[PDB]
């Protein structure tokens, strides 16, 4: 699946 | 034995042509089995796999939310990256991230990776700790700093050791028949004429996976290095992969030559005489 | 008995372009070394008899070095070069174009594409080079050290990008750089 | 930093189909291919999702069903080349 959240650089 | 699945993510701003292009495509290994691309009438996160084909609902909703996420951070980091630097508005620039899981010989975690480049370079990665970070370029502490501060490398450390591996298994189950299984190579040899005293000996080797491969050349026991054409490991186009290694040889002296082949697919290795 | 190889307008034409290679019997065999040309396969017999292999638009396909020979002796080597297939470097004169009545300097081809290979003609009359390396290794940056220079002739400049894995293969030229010499 | 992609002209099985053009090791991403027989670029050109290596330099694959039957080539203009580099699909390589 996929990580959360992203985070904004 | 082992295994790995991990993550690409690519934004690509365009200036004036609306928003920048996003895209995500999912691998476990070299099989793919999602992907997701703002430019496609799907706006949904796609299923590229028969054995993620079987996930419900619960499954395409939340991964549309999430990509859908970070379709969003990105389309701002690809700003935020152009402040760090200051570059103009005539002039596209690309974002990269990639990030994954890999497992030893027992599913068990072998190790967690997560990557960041801004226009083609290494911007910020995850140290092998994982609880820190390798900030190489100077203004890319400012991510630096609010990633190593606001605890990502930490409830990131818990991704990749958890649920990332675990569904890594899950995945690995499902797909038992294309994801744990091998294609061995099917090989053969072309022998092309260079000239009077020259003639090329390629050694091919198609439809096989994993992509992982090598492929030598041992003239009379004698492996060739530097001189040997070598195409990088292509894509079948099929799942499968492809590659071949090719040698410059004294016409009227192939006998002497055997090709090498090893690949996980095969038992032994197979040497393959070019004549008999 | 070996006959003369060369080409018209010359080898090194920019791709798109056309050339010709020329040889000297009747029986004229051609070869690219390396890995076969299967162009030369495909020229009329019409035009063997006399020798003669003609490229309409020359590409990087034909790139590459060739001999002439018939039993005889390989003729010696022709070096084929295809240039402007890549985007172009920039040519730079560190520390500035303008140098006095003799004196060494220094010129950069710089590229935004990455290649490890660079070329350095001096257009100002037949093209005469040099061939560099990049000393960085993250870069593709190369340089040279040029002169003394002098009033009594003009030094201007272009130079290329090209990739040790193809270098048949060259990118466009740069700018002509010229020089300005003082005193 | 930009980077010509590498490219591959192959079949997805020899002789005894598909048409294939693997464009790699490239950057940026904007990329232009086309299949084409005779000259005549292709219609229907199917690729891969975008995707790239640890360098960073992507690799995408662009594949058409055919016969191993006239001419046939890659067409590729990346921001690197300045025309199109076409190239022919040499039946061995």
């Amino acid at each position: 699946i996929l990580k959360e959240p992203v985070h904004g650089v | 034995g082992s295994h790995s699945m991990r993550y690409f993510f690519t934004s690509v701003s365009r200036p004036g042509r609306g928003e920048p292009r996003f895209i995500a495509v999912g691998y476990v290994d070299d099989t793919q089995f999602v992907r997701f691309d703002s430019d496609a009438a799907s706006q949904r996160m796609e299923p590229r796999a028969p054995w993620i084909e079987q996930e419900g609902p619960e499954y395409w909703d939340g991964e549309t939310r999430k990509v859908k996420a970070h379709s969003q951070t990105h389309r701002v980091d690809l700003g935020t990256l152009r402040g760090y630097y200051n570059q103009s508005e005539a002039g596209s620039h690309t974002v990269q991230r990639m990030y994954g899981c890999d497992v030893g010989s027992d599913w068990r975690f072998l190790r967690g990776y997560h990557q960041y480049a801004y226009d083609g370079k290494d911007y910020i990665a995850l140290k092998e700790d994982l609880r820190s970070w390798t900030a190489a370029d100077m203004a890319a502490q400012t991510t630096k700093h609010k990633w190593e501060a606001a605890h990502v490398a930490e409830q990131l450390r818990a991704y990749l050791e958890g649920t990332c591996v675990e569904w890594l298994r899950r995945y690995l189950e499902n797909g038992k028949e294309t994801l744990q299984r091998t294609d061995a190579p099917k090989t053969h040899m072309t022998h092309h004429a260079v000239s009077d005293h020259e003639a090329t000996l390629r050694c091919w080797a198609l439809s096989f996976y994993p992509a992982e491969i090598t492929l030598t050349w041992q003239r009379d026991g004698e492996d060739q290095t530097q001189d040997t054409e070598l195409v990088e490991t292509r894509p079948a186009g099929d799942g499968t992969f492809q590659k071949w290694a090719a040698v410059v040889v004294p016409s009227g002296q192939e006998q002497r030559y055997t090709c090498h082949v090893q690949h996980e697919g095969l038992p032994k290795p197979l040497t393959l005489r070019w004549e008999p | 008995p070996k006959p003369t190889l060369w080409a018209e307008p010359g080898s090194v034409i920019t791709q798109g372009s056309p050339v010709t290679l020329r040889c000297q019997t009747q029986e004229y065999r051609l070869y690219r070394e390396k890995k076969t040309a299967p162009w030369i396969t495909r020229i009329p017999q019409e035009l063997v008899k006399k020798g003669q292999f003609p490229i309409p638009s020359i590409t990087w396909e034909h790139a590459g070095r060739y001999r002439c020979y018939y039993r005889s002796e390989s003729s010696d080597p022709l070096e084929l070069v295809v240039t402007g297939a890549y985007i172009k470097p920039t040519l730079s004169a560190q520390p500035s174009p303008v140098v006095n009545s003799g004196g060494n300097v220094t010129l950069q081809c710089d590229s935004q594409v990455a290649f490890d290979g660079f070329i350095l003609c001096k257009e100002g009359e037949h093209p005469q080079c040099l061939n560099s390396q990049p000393h960085a290794r993250g870069s593709s940056r190369a340089i040279f050290s040029v002169g003394p220079v002098s009033p009594s002739r003009r030094w201007w400049y272009r130079c290329y990008a090209y990739d040790s894995n193809s270098p048949y293969e060259w990118s466009l030229p740069s700018d002509l750089l010229e020089l300005l010499v003082l005193g | 930093i930009q980077r010509t992609p590498k490219i591959q002209v192959y079949s997805r099985h020899p002789a005894e189909n598909f048409l294939n053009c693997y464009v790699s090791g490239f950057h940026p991403s904007d990329i232009e291919v086309d299949l084409l027989k005779n000259g005549e670029r292709i219609e229907k050109v199917e690729h891969s999702d975008l995707s790239f290596s640890k360098d960073w330099s992507f690799y995408l694959l662009y594949y058409t069903e055919f016969t191993p039957t006239d001419e046939y080539a890659c067409r590729v203009n990346h921001v690197t080349l300045s025309q199109p580099k076409i190239v022919k699909w040499d039946r061995d390589m």
